[PDB]
């Protein structure tokens, strides 16, 4: 559970940086559990999440960026509407 | 109750600033604002302003200069007149018993037949030297005893660790001043600070500046040119231009080329490489890995996309750039493709700061590594990399042999991948924010269609070292199955090179292909890696022109082709 | 006096003439001049073999001669090395015998370190001089120090400071200013207030 | 971890409220628990709510102090010892910033 | 100049005279005269150099020169100031 | 004439190995000293025929780096010492 919480405050936190870009960005409550279904507690926390969100998220927009699908001023979401990471992009 | 010697050897701040020939001063309002409130104190006035070189300590003292002739201080600074002194042109003496405890006496008593002098000494942690070391009438140990009474009034402006070194003679001396830290202003304010006097020297030099131009400057500056700060740089840089932009119209514009230009003069980058590829040396790296590099193509577009990756994007600053390791061989081409995207990064690399892990080999190395504490052996120097990065921190480091680490070293390298910025010195706290941490991994040869090899090497990894270990680091750049044609080519790469030096020195070889075969079979094994065809190729040309010079078979200048078609280097001279 | 540097030397030094002015001082220390012999002042314009060590003779003798004259003499670890050249004969050893004889009637003042660096162990002339120590006043002797002294920083401010705040610049700074001592460090916050106070009151 | 946060909390309010021991530090921790679960990640939210940069952290990693005689890094050398004039890794960085996290 | 002895670092002076005859130099170093200082030939060398700069100070368009100028800075007490000064 | 070079370390190493690769060593001013017409021989016992002929090149890519190696001009290797 506070795994979940925490997934959502590093989503935060990640918008929040961003916003020093000018680029306004959402992530889906969906993409949060898909993306905490991979950190487990077995054998520690917190990191392997932190690296997942940056990994996928972000690594996701940068290839969505310099493939020249959004610039700064529209919005986008980091969605799973198939199973695994895909981007909406409501713009 | 005037000052003839003050005034002969000390310039007037307020005399030349009722002129107005003083420049203006923009900001630092926050400073000269503390700078007068300590003025106003009634027992101790002296405050002392701490930066470094070139921040502007001395432009606050003019700017108090500026505020006392319009009527900007508190009436309790009003008619008060500031004098810049220098010790060194005090003392212009020694040899001689008392001359120099003279002027100065000349001078206090000046200063007490007056009460407008504030007397503002540059460079302070100079005024405990003169004379007597530090058990005779030295400067201090006269001006001590008046500046505690309010006597004498100062402002002084020394350097941050000048001021850390020259206090531990605290008892007076601190307590006779309050520092001021003055700090180097940022990118914006200093823009902002040029933005101030850019019509003088616009006048000075008949010259026009633009904007760009001097956002330009300021980003040169910093971005190419350390040991240096502002807004000392970025002046500096504008004046350089508007001089060279004067000589250039006799035998009107200042702009962005022009500031390039006396950059690359200055630091030695070529222009080209400062001002066209400021934002798109990574739009054409991929050209200039793929020249430089051959083979490896897969390696080579994957570093790409990452290094891209991660430079047109959103990652955190503070981190640093790339962490790499590149699986494979040796002699594969770890350090060319270092270079080569280091000459495409910071262009005209010279930079891959090479650190072999296998010679720190066991635990205690690593104080090799980081240092010696202080009370140990080779403590003054020491860090090798700390002090490596120290130098230049914007460069490529290249870690070899990362295996062969003892686990004590694995800990620094997982500290700098969070974050980087690492304490590991004597007190200092390197950066690693520009930098690309590169490690040369151990064989993993054995694993090497593309998926398979794939789960093989992470598998390796998992069994070599800590799986949390590559989590820190960003990629696994897999160095894939020795060169096969790629060996003629890099034959015929360093061909090329030698056949460039053989022909400025007046001659001209051209070796076919079939001699640049023989020469690949022969120089490297197929379990040996590529390096020795460099001696091959060496011993070859070493031979042709020990024999052909010595026997003089051969005329210069005459184009010399070698062939194999005797089996053997054959040399066709006409 | 030897202590450490904020201490009040000079300033027990300027109470001894204060005191000789008031009259509070003994009959037999009634009329008689504290001077200021600095070294700097001395050493200046000689640059010649036989000045310095002049001007000392000439001191010597007047001082002899005139009958009630005190020497107070900050930094007296100055006085070894003084005329220090080819002659090297310094002022410290034209003062030793008079000073041991008892006619130069001086009064030194020193810091602590500088006692120990170069005039313990380096002079042996921690003998002609009683080390009688000072130190540090009290949290209590500061704040009657400091209440006796507000006067003159509420002329020099133009502003008015109330009991309170000098006992709690007194009960701070013993708190949290460790480098410094008293009184020093407790005026240097009460005068650097009354100067914020004042640039305030001003815009 | 609201034990922790309440813990630091009250901390911090005694000292900043005029109650705190004048003689001994602020607070004293010791954060024991298994990898990851952000007993560092306390001490940058803590210098942070109470500082700006979160740079004013003064931070010293005991995986480097094992060797036993690099203790003569937190305080100086002795006097006759190399690095003895530089002295103080911590000592001087805690004596700059009195008001710091460690 | 920096450079070793004898390297003709005084050369370039010279040289850099005759472009200043000549029109290669601009209008804003035009009409400079290039000088030297002899220490031997100026208690009253003192009154001497300062007397130099008040003429200094009447034309400013002479670009001194001064060869050994590490030993040079005597004329400190006076040049050191009047550099700060302009 | 550098005699017991094996008795150096790794960094007066690389020192001497920039420096055969171009003989500018900059020391304590930032010297631009040139190596023009120098000679820079370097001697030592790695030995301690044939067999021989390979134990030196064993002992050299095994003692120390073999980049320092390819900055070859020539290898003077006498084995025998008493006839
Ligand atoms: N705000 C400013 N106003 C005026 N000049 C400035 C300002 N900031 C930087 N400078 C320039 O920086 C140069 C060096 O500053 P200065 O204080 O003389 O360095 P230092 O601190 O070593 O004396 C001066 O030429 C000055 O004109
Ligand atoms: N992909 C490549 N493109 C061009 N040259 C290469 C490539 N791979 C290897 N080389 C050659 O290999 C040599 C580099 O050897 P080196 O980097 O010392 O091997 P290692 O990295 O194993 O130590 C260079 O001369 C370089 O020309
Ligand atoms: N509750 C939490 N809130 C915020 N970040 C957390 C939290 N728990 C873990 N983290 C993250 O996990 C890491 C903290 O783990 P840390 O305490 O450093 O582990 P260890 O020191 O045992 O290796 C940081 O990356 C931090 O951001
Ligand atoms: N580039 C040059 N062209 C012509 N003559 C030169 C040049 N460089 C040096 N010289 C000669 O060098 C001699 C004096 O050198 P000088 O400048 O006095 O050495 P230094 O710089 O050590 O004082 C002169 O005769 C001058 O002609």
């Amino acid at each position: 559970k506070h795994l979940t919480e925490i997934v959502s405050l590093m989503s935060d936190q990640l918008t929040k940086r961003l916003k020093e870009q000018d680029l306004s960005i959402e992530l889906t409550d969906a993409a949060k559990a898909k993306v905490a279904e991979e950190g487990v507690d077995l054998e520690y926390g917190a990191r392997p999440l932190r690296r997942a969100i940056q990994k996928h998220v972000e690594d996701r927009l940068s290839e969505e960026l310099l493939r020249g699908n959004i610039h700064k001023g529209q919005h986008i979401v980091l969605d799973v509407e198939d199973g695994e990471f895909v981007v909406k992009t409501t713009a | 109750a005037n000052t003839p010697t003050l005034d002969s050897l000390a310039r007037d701040l307020t005399a030349i600033a009722k002129e107005d020939s003083l420049d203006p001063v923009i900001g630092r309002s926050k400073e000269i604002q503390r700078v007068i409130e300590v003025l106003s104190r009634r027992t101790k006035n002296n405050p002392v302003l701490i930066g470094e070189p070139g921040v502007g300590k001395t432009a606050i003292a003019e700017g108090l200069a500026q505020q006392i002739i319009n009527n900007e201080v508190p009436e309790i600074l009003r008619d008060k007149r500031v004098m810049t002194l220098d010790m060194g042109t005090v003392v212009a003496g020694t040899k001689y018993r008392g001359e120099f405890e003279d002027r100065l006496k000349k001078v206090m008593d000046e200063i007490r037949q007056a009460g407008n002098i504030i007397l503002f000494i540059d460079a302070l942690h100079t005024l405990i030297g003169a004379g007597g070391a530090e058990g005779a009438i030295d400067a201090s140990n006269i001006l001590k005893p008046s500046l505690a009474r309010g006597e004498l009034q100062c402002i002084g402006a020394t350097t941050l660790d000048e001021y850390r070194k020259y206090i531990e003679k605290d008892a007076a001396l601190e307590r006779r001043f309050q520092p001021i830290q003055v700090d180097q202003p940022s990118v914006d304010e200093s823009i902002q600070i040029l933005q101030g006097l850019r019509d003088r020297y616009e006048a000075h030099h008949r010259v026009s500046i633009t904007d760009d131009a001097i956002e330009a400057a300021v980003k040169l500056s910093d971005r190419y040119i350390s040991d240096r700060f502002l807004p000392d740089k970025a002046i500096d840089l504008i004046d350089e231009a508007g001089s060279k932009v004067r000589l250039r119209s006799f035998t009107s514009e200042v702009t962005v080329d022009d500031i390039a230009m006396v950059v690359s003069s200055w630091t030695g980058v070529p222009v080209s490489k400062i001002a066209q590829t400021e934002t798109d040396k990574l739009l054409n790296m991929e050209n200039i890995l793929h020249s430089r590099v051959i083979g490896q193509d897969e390696a080579v577009v994957a570093v790409a996309k990452a290094v891209r990756r991660a430079r047109a994007g959103l990652k955190d600053p503070k981190r640093p750039i790339g962490s790499f390791i590149f699986l494979g061989p040796t002699g594969v081409g770890k350090t060319e493709l270092a270079r080569a995207l280091a000459e495409s990064i910071f262009g005209d690399e010279e930079s891959m700061i090479r650190i072999d892990m296998s010679e720190y080999m066991e635990k205690h190395s690593t104080s090799r590594l980081v240092g010696s504490p202080p009370g140990y052996v080779g403590y003054d120097e020491g860090g090798q990399l700390t002090e490596k990065v120290r130098r230049k921190p914007y460069s490529v480091v290249l870690l070899d042999a990362i295996e062969k680490a003892h686990p004590d070293v694995f800990n620094i390298l997982l500290q700098v991948l969070e974050d980087g910025r690492l304490t590991d010195s004597k007190g200092r706290t390197v950066d690693f924010r520009n930098t690309i941490l590169i490690m040369t991994s151990n064989v993993g040869a054995s694993e090497l269609n593309h998926k398979d090899m794939k789960d093989k090497v992470m598998g390796e990894l998992k069994r070599a070292f800590r799986p949390e270990f590559i989590n820190r680091i960003d990629e696994i750049i897999v160095f894939h199955s020795l060169e096969k044609k790629h060996l003629t080519e890099i034959v015929s790469l360093m061909s090329d090179q030698l056949t460039k030096r053989l022909k400025e020195q007046d001659l001209s070889i051209e070796l076919t292909d079939a001699a640049k075969a023989k020469v690949a079979e022969e120089g490297v094994d197929l379990e040996y890696g590529a390096r020795p065809l460099r001696r091959a190729i060496q011993k070859h040309v070493e031979d042709r022109l020990s024999e052909e010079l010595l026997r003089g078979n051969i005329h210069k200048g005459q184009h010399i082709v070698l062939d194999v078609e005797d089996g053997e280097f054959v040399v066709k001279t006409t």
